[PDB]
């Protein structure tokens, strides 16, 4: 029973403090001081630092699908790093509901989704919790609780013929509001009235769908604004999604990617 | 004296969300207090806001006070009146007229601007007999909506005694409309008509004899 | 806040007769320090915007002719055409621009008037093609009548009525009766008629 | 009696018609038509087109005053053009409150008062009728019917020294509101509280009058804005301002100045 | 619109011992997407702005010592000092952030402490200055005191209270009574003294 | 991590209109939600507003909302809190401090800016004598307004047992204050007190010595 030094440097008085460090039976072992094999190694092992995240493929993309039928990915095993926060190009918005972009890189996460769709200026807003427009009630509704973020940037280069680009469209006129991300692609003829029209479109039945306005010699309000919307959820095995770390050697403590486990 | 131009004629679903635009054009143009007036069919006018371009004070009537925004632009020398969300019962003609100071009566008027909101349905025209024993002849507009419907007689070459009736209502929704001409038993035998309606909305152009029975 | 009356309505006058407008405000719209009745009376032609007439109620716009004038004042005014013409048949509206909001007049239509005719009447029966859809229409047609004080019976053994506007030429009118329905006649009686009027098609 | 043509070509039905033509007893003469001396001459005299008001000695001054003690002039006996309107030098304001500039120049107005003053760039709102401001209410009152024209534009160039132009004061602590257009200037000390301090500025005595900060790298808010308020008013002699209107010889009917009257 | 509560409110612990703060919510604030505890801690050092030290209450933030942890769940929430330092003497802060507003707490200041001490009392007259102007001022001074249980009274045959913060380099106190009026005895009574102790002058 | 600077501290007297800036300079300054925290002497903070910089979405509190007006300025990543009037009240300490996102932690704070609102008032130092029979000696401030007043012993050069006693407010509203030093009776005799009292709003310095009666 020799040579108890002073671990720490931290003044204590009459506190019995368990310690885990190297003492004389030099070994790791663990000591109570008063004022069963242990673990002999810790190795870390994460996702080895190559593929990344297709980031490219949901931001840079040569189209975009239309607000009514929206474009969702998924996303998963790879080492997502959050370099798109700085402005490397044009972003107008990010609104990061719930989380810290920040501070998210430290965690890991489960299948953050990706939701892409092309909105008109105004609405841009109109894509929060808790909204009550056209857009946030019979085309995309976002959940009270939610736990995102969302991207938004204008292009008006590429979305504005000078005839006019009428290939984007939207829903209009619908029965009921939409649960949290449903989509309800239809193209059935809306009964406004006691009339039994059967799909004629005439006085009192309309069209739900209807296009969009673009045109270079516009206003700001009026322009075409691409959206992304990302959505971080975390239910159960959250081998997916994790910041980029270094990793060791394999041969114990272990912590593998944040009873039996795959090496990825 | 800087006269006003209107931006133009705009047709919109219910639902929408819809600009116009006061054009103002000339010298002197430093004091002038824009308004806006709406004029429902067939009806008297109707005041709506004022608002001085730049300093942007804006007052409003009672009634509309908070279903429409007045706003200006001071640089190019423009107003604009915005609903976020037009009904059905907006349809009617639209005039900013520009005051030279508060209290002072309005003077210069801009052409006008019509707004209608609705869903077209084509017009059913059916050509209705003179009567076998002058006498007239005429073809019958029904089931058309919105207004308006053009009846041209033989392709404008006839002119005189042609009698155009204003649209009324019925029960349905969609207007009717009568167009006679008087015409003497002698031209009967020889003279052919045809009347040409023309339904712009739902792009509908009908040419349709009248037939002696 | 401060609504305004017009009378009358509806007012026919001949050519070259005077025509006056009674414009009545629920307050006073003096101004105190220059002492000038604060009310405008306007001119509006079908199709066309309104045009600015008279001014301060005493006052003539530039280019007016002498023949239309203002007088009045505390909360009665009126509007005075010396001697109408053919050109002056239109809505006139009297405005207050004293305090916002600025408050508008109902609207006189001023219309001639003509010595009193006898409407030559018409009658067509629905065609073959009203036939088939499920609705007939059959139609009465009163042609070149003034004045415009009369009325149209259908006899059998859910009407309309469209009157157009006075002729410019000649001021004579046009009513057309319609009768929608899923020994028929047509009976007018009009003032200067002095026995109303049938027609019958078996 | 012969010679009586139709004057006119307004078509007229049974209405008696009073006119003043030239008919034959050709000679000017009034007639009644049928459906004493006569005035042989008709003559205006308007002061000379020379001795134009002294709208620069207004407009273009080297200094106006501090609002608290604003500069008032009376303009009389003049020929005034309002060529001021159109924007020659910079003009941010033009108002004119119940009366048209555009049509102002047909009508003879009496002695059209001018008041001068520098405020800040936010409280130029301030001087409108029906305003309720610290401007408003202690410095510079309107009346409730105003018949005139509010002048303002900016003057960076002239009024902001970069050490500060410390030099324009207004009046801060008053005991009650002013009547309309009165000019208090004084310098008491205001007691703010049952302290009888005797003129020292100690603690619950201030000092109503404070400068104003102005500096040239400086928002727009806090700018110099200079003031010019046209006060037209009209009740008796109006042979004073009249608008540029040509006149004829002098020998009748006679318009003198829109029992004696002397020709200008 | 979700107050919050701590306590206790001032805790003395020596030097090497534990510190327990609890918070108090009026609503779980669990956020069911992610099952995280919406709450903070914060560390207010005097005559700075605050720092961060616990967010989520469980995690750590960067650079922040293994002394400070954060437990707690539901409603209630405690932070622990495991052994607590000469660093450590500050106000501390919990913070609901889940809906706006976000509400803060009251606030902890966490001191050390010492053995009992024995105040040497002073007593100061008014000058001659004081005199003149009208309002004569005694003064009595509590030196090196701990601990803050005590009590001074005023003899003569109305006042104030200023105790100082405590000393850095020796925690102890200072007290400073004083009397202001238009034998004078200080007499102070403190829970180390065994005798309450007596200043007058003649 | 970008670092929050304050513009700085403003002396204002009643009634005036007060325009405080808080200026972030750093990279990743793309989501920083700006908010605003008041801390009033000697008490706990109480959170007031957050704004967005950019789209200036704005969200108060119950208690303030109305009062003051918080705005962002996106070209210069600047942020506004200003008062139309301020009162005698809102003298007291504001930090800005910038979160990540809505519902997150708020982790960079500005050094922060005092605010005081008051008429300056000189103070009049008095000395008292040290008891004739260690033994104290001190110079007491009186009838100053506003905090605070720096009172400096022999112009530094003696800092061992002086003893400086917080304000307190009596019923005239002026602080009184007493700093006193503890010297042996040896000292007594040779050594000469001189403190330094200054109040630098009413630009008051002056040097007091104490005397042994
Ligand atoms: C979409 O394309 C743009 C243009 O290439 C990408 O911007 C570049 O991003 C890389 C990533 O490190 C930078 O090194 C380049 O300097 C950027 N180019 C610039 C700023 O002109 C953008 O990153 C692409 N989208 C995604 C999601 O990566
Ligand atoms: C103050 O000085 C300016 C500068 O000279 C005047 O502006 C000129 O006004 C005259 C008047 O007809 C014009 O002909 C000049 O062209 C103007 N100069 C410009 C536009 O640079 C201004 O008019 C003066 N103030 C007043 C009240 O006359």
């Amino acid at each position: 029973t020799r040579g108890v030094y002073y671990p720490d440097k931290v003044f204590r008085s009459s506190v019995l403090h368990s310690t885990q460090d190297l003492f004389l039976p030099l070994q790791p072992r663990t000591f109570l001081l008063k004022y069963r094999v242990q673990p002999t190694e810790s190795i870390v092992r994460f996702p080895n630092i190559t593929n990344l995240c297709p980031f490219g493929e949901v931001f840079n993309a040569t189209r975009f699908a239309s607000v009514y039928a929206w474009n969702r990915k998924r996303i998963s095993n790879c080492v997502a790093d959050y370099s798109v926060l700085y402005n490397s190009a044009s972003f107008s918005t990010f609104k990061c509901y719930g989380v810290s972009p920040t501070k998210l890189n430290d965690l890991c996460f489960t299948n953050v989704y990706a939701d892409s769709f092309v909105i008109r200026g105004d609405e841009v807003r109109q894509i929060a919790p808790g909204q009550t427009g056209k857009i946030a009630d019979y085309n995309y509704k976002l959940p009270d609780d939610f736990t995102g973020c969302v991207i938004a940037w204008n292009s008006n280069n590429l979305d504005s013929k000078v005839g006019g680009n009428y290939n984007y469209l939207y829903r209009l006129f619908r029965k009921s509001n939409l649960k949290p991300f449903e989509r309800d692609i239809s193209t059935e003829i809306y009964q406004a009235g006691s009339t039994p029209c059967n799909g004629v479109e005439g006085f009192n039945c309309y069209f739900p769908l209807q296009s969009y306005g673009f045109q270079p010699t516009n206003g700001v309000g009026y322009q075409p604004y691409r959206v992304v919307v990302l959505s971080f959820e975390l239910l159960h095995a959250p081998a997916t999604v994790c910041g980029p770390k270094k990793s060791t050697n394999l041969v114990v403590n272990f912590n593998f990617n944040g009873d039996a486990v795959r090496d990825p | 004296q800087m006269q006003l131009v209107q931006s133009g004629t705009e047709v919109k679903k219910p639902g929408e969300s819809l600009k116009i635009s006061c054009k103002g054009s000339g010298y002197g143009f430093i004091t002038y207090w824009i308004g806006w007036v709406r004029q429902m069919p067939g009806k008297g006018l109707e005041w709506m806001g004022i608002i001085y371009p730049g300093d942007s004070e804006t007052r409003y009537s009672p009634s509309f006070q908070g279903q429409v925004t007045i706003s200006a632009d001071k640089s190019i020398n423009t107003a604009y009146l915005q609903w976020s969300s037009l009904k059905a019962s907006d349809t009617a003609i639209y005039y900013c007229a520009g005051g030279s100071g508060i209290s002072t009566p309005m003077d210069v008027w801009g052409q006008g601007t019509t707004v209608t909101v609705a869903s077209t349905k084509g017009p059913s025209v059916f050509p209705l007999a003179p009567s076998s024993k002058t006498a007239a002849l005429g073809c019958l507009v029904k089931d058309y909506f919105p207004e308006p419907v053009t009846v041209s007689w033989n392709s404008g070459a006839l002119t005189s005694g042609v009698h155009t009736f204003p649209a009324v209502l019925q029960s349905s929704g969609l207007y009717s409309l009568s167009s006679v001409v008087t015409v003497p038993s002698s031209s009967l035998g020889t003279q052919t008509y045809i009347c040409n309606v023309n339904h712009k909305p739902s792009n509908t152009k009908v040419d349709k004899k009248v037939e002696p029975k | 806040d401060i609504q305004l009356t017009q009378s009358p309505d509806s007012l026919a006058v001949s050519l070259g007769e005077r025509a006056t407008i009674n414009c009545k405000s629920s307050q006073s719209v003096l101004y105190s320090s220059i002492n000038k009745n604060y009310l405008a009376w306007y001119q509006q032609k079908p199709g066309q915007p309104p045009k600015l007439l008279i001014y301060w109620a005493s006052t003539r716009e530039s280019g007016v002719p002498d023949r239309f004038s203002g007088s009045g004042s505390g909360t009665d005014f009126t509007l005075t055409i010396s001697s109408l013409q053919a050109e002056d048949v239109a809505v006139y509206y009297c405005q207050q621009y004293y305090s916002t909001p600025y408050t508008f007049g109902q609207g006189t239509k001023v219309e001639i008037k003509r010595t009193v005719a006898a409407p030559s009447v018409f009658i067509f029966p629905p065609s073959d093609e009203q036939l088939k859809s499920g609705t007939a229409s059959v139609v009465c047609l009163l042609n070149n009548f003034y004045p415009r004080e009369a009325k149209v019976q259908w006899k059998v053994d859910n009407s309309q009525e469209s009157v157009t506007e006075q002729d410019s030429k000649d001021s004579t009118y046009s009513l057309s009766s319609t009768l929608t329905l899923s020994v028929y006649a047509c009976e007018v009686t009009h003032q200067g008629l002095s026995s109303p009027v049938t027609k019958s098609f078996n």
